[PDB]
């Protein structure tokens, strides 16, 4: 009942259905996801930051992040490849992520790796 | 403005099979036309794909380049956008990136093609 992180493509997030606040792919539910993509745009909102993050699998998805401007423990620039860990969300039928970490990739071999992780993770659920 | 479409990740050998489709092509910069309006990339099995631009490059390009564009009737790519990969820590293993591509096209159901 806790706590599982499924690596995903943005299109996999789009394909997920929402019944009574529960997101499902097949008979399996999430919640917590990682994706890897590029920051296309970055807005400063009143209470947080809205990134548009593009993995090539669909149109960019909105991802909200919170930052403490008196800390480095600062907006990631556009054109950056980024790993994202967050929770899947939906308001008024619009999918988006709520992020807990946004780690810029210094080694793009992590991006290759993530693809394989996506693929194997969904081979696994598929069998459930 | 194909930034809101799915873009298949492909190697050179699938250019023919993706004519007219939006694509994302990763390879190593082999050569640049004197005009800056086309250049060549090689993928992880040493195959070439020709990339074309409506306007000349702004800057030097080298190493691994990730190009987004539409595959042309002649199996070329019209570049809409590109990003240069950095390799400050570890060099990008292009060969395994190519293995990863093959896998995407063998299992579209697990890397939903958008």
């Amino acid at each position: 009942r806790a706590q599982h992180i499924v690596p995903c493509t943005i299109s996999q997030l789009l394909s997920a259905t929402l019944v009574d606040e529960v997101f499902r792919i097949g008979n399996v539910e999430i919640s917590q996801v990682t994706i890897v993509g590029i920051i296309r745009h970055a807005e400063k909102a009143p209470t947080n930051i809205v990134y548009k993050i593009d993995d090539m699998t669909a149109a960019p998805m909105d991802v909200r992040q919170w930052v403490d401007t008196d800390d480095t423990s600062t907006v990631v620039p556009p054109e950056t490849y980024v790993k994202v860990a967050g929770h899947l969300r939906s308001f008024q039928n619009k999918k988006s992520l709520v992020a807990f970490k946004i780690m810029p990739l210094e080694d793009m071999n992590e991006f290759t790796t993530h693809i394989l992780e996506v693929i194997n993770a969904h081979m696994v659920l598929s069998k459930a | 403005d194909m930034m809101d479409l799915p873009r298949s990740r492909i190697n050179a050998g699938m250019l023919a099979q993706f004519i007219d489709k939006p694509v994302c092509f990763v390879g190593r910069l082999e050569k640049i036309h004197p005009t800056g309006k086309m250049f060549i990339l090689s993928d992880g099995e040493g195959k070439n794909g020709t990339i074309e631009l409506m306007e000349p490059l702004d800057e030097e390009i080298s190493g691994i380049v990730e190009v987004v564009g539409r595959v042309t009737a002649k199996a070329t790519i019209l570049c809409t956008s590109y990003v240069q990969f950095k390799e400050d820590s570890h060099p990008f293993d292009l060969g395994l990136y190519n293995e990863a591509v093959k896998i995407i096209h063998d299992f579209p159901q697990f890397y939903p093609l958008g």
